[PDB]
DNA sequence: CTGGAGAATCCCGGTGCCGAGGCCGCTCAATTGGTCGTAGACAGCTCTAGCACCGCTTAAACGCACGTACGCGCTGTCCCCCGCGTTTTAACCGCCAAGGGGATTACTCCCTAGTCTCCAGGCACGTGTCAGATATATACATCCTGT
DNA sequence: ACAGGATGTATATATCTGACACGTGCCTGGAGACTAGGGAGTAATCCCCTTGGCGGTTAAAACGCGGGGGACAGCGCGTACGTGCGTTTAAGCGGTGCTAGAGCTGTCTACGACCAATTGAGCGGCCTCGGCACCGGGATTCTCCAG
């Protein structure tokens, strides 16, 4: 066996389970959805790194993220996710 | 008999000379308003740093002026030496922003 | 010496995507110093959001043309319909991914 | 300090933006323009000053300061000289 | 006869090549182009195909994208018929020039 | 048998470049056109293959992989999704 | 150790840009876990040769309008007459820069 | 009693002596070339960061600062300084 | 068209200023000698993809024909935006003062790296069958002719 | 407006393939307890800029009075490229084979952080004076208008 490379492949694959279990994906169309995570992923952390350095503070935190978000996804999107991600911290710190 | 100019005559005089000169064109008063205002939708009571007033009709400025030279383009290539509506919504959509 | 029975931190965000893979990329990713706990829960929980709302799009541009089965194409579809989304990814080029069925007007006879 | 703006959009007024337009090196302005953009300006202003207090809320500040401005403009790939 | 009028087939071909998505440059003679373009920086070199096949997925989507915004220009300019100047105009209001 | 090649930029023919033109919602097209869009097609291609090559020569590698055109796309702001990453 | 006397390593490249300075920016950076020797040498001769390249030209620019001290307007014209230059900055705006001269040819009275 | 806020003005001012010693320069322009220093900076810095992620290295020596360069300037300015760049790297290996 | 006119700008030359160049403490960031972990440089094995290479089918491409819609040049028309006079509006400009907040200085304790270890999710490695990729023959869109 | 007819296209039905869903094997990265440093929250202060706020000067936004060129419908004409026929021509496709460099594996020794001690470059703050910012007045060009 050869250099195991990582993907999100089975991830969406359970994201895409709990939204349609009747429907599948083609190949490309994870390697598209991979490169999307690693994308969004990568501005995401661009941007709260960008705010930890202007401000001289040396912690990403959820605020960190939360700002983040706002500046990088436009209206709605970034509300519910806001909203989705408090939910999740949320419920973090009871579990 | 009277002294009257063709139109364009001071228009291009006026292009050369603030061409050549670099003050703002916007008044300051008036603009600084307009912040404030816009600013309230988002949070109550703000302050403001003087220089951060200025810094924005500084970028202000200088992007409309660069929308007005592709929007001038346009024109000019539409056989028009008038600017209209759809010439910026037609600017603004080949640069991205609509 | 026999510790606790292990459970994933997605599972106590009630998340699916990975919040410990997500850390480690953090951590060894150059961002900063360090990296907060709820950074990583709050991140996964947001790409794990994008990720449903465009997988359902999608899921519903596949079923609208009879397939079962997700291809390039209706993932070009799901994020090019949706404004916010088509803005978040306004500068992006989706490989086999075509384009929008989009005929100007004056284009067209009658 | 109880105090609210409102109509402030018209002190943008016409002789400033035929100046803006002059400097842009625009030699006929039809009337229409000026509604025209008074609102783009104010679609500028609106991403960029709900990113600025976006920063402003961040950093704990009741002040937007230039540096929030800066970064701003940077954000949107429109960065600016002469700040910091 | 049954010649069709000019555009109808035009339009046929918009619909059936916007409603598919295979790739529409020959593979053999672009990657043959892309050979000789990189030939003047170094001599000899090897590519993997999933990247000529990858420069002509980019090539393809770029020229798309050129062409619906200068379609948007020619449209502008009251013409049907995509000229040189429009994508002249297109590059320089992107800042590509 | 080392090969030196030439007038490969005929290779994206004229009716090639009308299906281009096609999906990109074009209904009438120039004869002037196809030279011209040979030409910016080229720049392009120079612009993206030389920092492909760019990456590569750091690499220390001979071969050209998908990443490297990957990267160069995103270097100039024209994220490919569908390749690696 | 009543030690070499010291000499900034400027200097030892017969640079006028702080090589300390810089190298102490990218380790406090979060660019890389290591920076080696030579980076912030070739990166503050690179920084230097750009600068002098603008302030050259700008000392042109300023030359010929019979003025000594350099303001914004120079820099503008400066950097928008290179190519080169005009090329690495499309996307940067100058404060109180203005604009170059330029009128289209077919608005000039006939 | 305040702050140090450092800059690179006196910098830009050695080196403007050295190309024109009779020429000054106002306070705003340099501002402006402060702006533009540290500008650069960042993206010669943040290209290298990537090179050096891509390739999974964890340093940035003078190649990725070369290739860096080579990236992001344009024809004979990036020439040049690659000219002076290795010159200055080549003269300081002796001292 | 071709000089006569008349003003806007440019030039030339002069006066207090405050922005900019320099000085003077004065403080901490660059330097510099060790010192050590470990990161990438180098030798070499494997093999799979990369590339050179033969044979035929046929679909993609090239040369033409012609004709019909396409760009573009001129002409005429309202209208509408520019130039200037005038005047009110209100920004500039200076100016006084109260103060809120921000830019700091102690002070902590709590929040996140750091180690070791356990083992269960995650990835290659197959793999089998069910979507599926294209053939065969339908009425209907549909487009054009011609009415 | 108004049918008739003649052809692309979606519909329905059908057959072998191999892509993906799933099983299996195995491996190392996530977690869990614990530890230990230090980053950012919390309190309180100085002062300084930020904002409120009066009085007057004058630049400037505003209305309008023409009026003159500018956008745009329209007519009309000569290339010109779309559609299609017909013919190569060369790509697709498969089909071989060699091999060479990707790509990993196993050696290291070189190269960059870690530390602290020292001190001289950089800054803050505070000076003086010199281009400079704008005024006063003539000339050139610039724009225009009558012969």
């Amino acid at each position: 066996r050869k250099t195991r490379k990582e993907s999100y492949a089975i991830y969406v694959y359970k994201v895409l389970k709990q939204v349609h279990p009747d429907t599948g994906i083609s190949s490309k169309a994870m390697s598209i959805m991979n490169s999307f995570v690693n994308d969004v992923f990568e501005r995401i952390a661009g941007e709260a790194s960008r705010l930890a350095h202007y401000n001289k503070r040396s912690t990403i935190t959820s605020r960190e993220i939360q700002t983040a978000v706002r500046l990088l996804l436009p209206g709605e999107l970034a509300k519910h996710a806001v909203s989705e991600g408090t939910k999740a911290v949320t419920k973090y710190t009871s579990a | 008999k009277p002294h009257r100019y063709r139109p364009g005559t001071v228009a291009l005089r006026e292009i050369r000379r603030y061409q050549k000169s670099t003050e703002l064109l916007i008044r300051k008063l008036p603009f600084q308003r307009l912040v404030r205002e816009i600013a309230q939708d988002f949070k109550t009571d703000l302050r403001f740093q003087s220089s951060a007033v200025m810094a924005l009709q500084e970028a202000s400025e200088a992007y409309l002026v660069a929308l007005f030279e592709d929007t001038n383009l346009c024109a000019i290539h539409a056989k028009r030496v008038t600017i209209m509506p759809k010439d910026i919504q037609l600017a603004r959509r080949i640069r991205g922003e609509r | 010496k026999t510790r606790a029975k292990a459970k994933t931190r997605s599972s106590r965000a009630g998340l699916q995507f990975p919040v410990g893979r997500v850390h480690r990329l953090l951590r060894k990713g150059n961002y900063a110093e360090r990296v907060g706990a709820g950074a990583p829960v709050y991140l996964a929980a947001v790409l794990e959001y994008l990720t449903a709302e465009i997988l359902e799009l999608a899921g519903n541009a596949a079923r609208d043309n009879k397939k079962t089965r997700i291809i390039p194409r209706h993932l070009q579809l799901a994020v090019r319909n949706d404004e916010e989304l088509n803005k978040l990814l306004g500068r992006v080029t989706i490989a086999q991914g075509g384009v929008l069925p989009n005929i100007q007007s004056v284009l067209l006879p009658k | 300090h109880r105090k609210v703006l409102r109509d402030n959009i018209q002190g943008i007024t016409k002789p400033a933006i035929r100046r803006l337009a002059r400097r842009g090196g625009v030699k006929r302005i039809s009337g229409l323009i000026y509604e025209e953009t008074r609102g783009v300006l104010k679609v500028f202003l609106e991403n960029v000053i709900r990113d600025a207090v976006t920063y402003t809320e961040h950093a704990k500040r009741k002040t937007v300061t230039a540096m929030d401005v800066v970064y701003a403009l940077k954000r949107q790939g429109r960065t600016l000289y002469g700040f910091g």
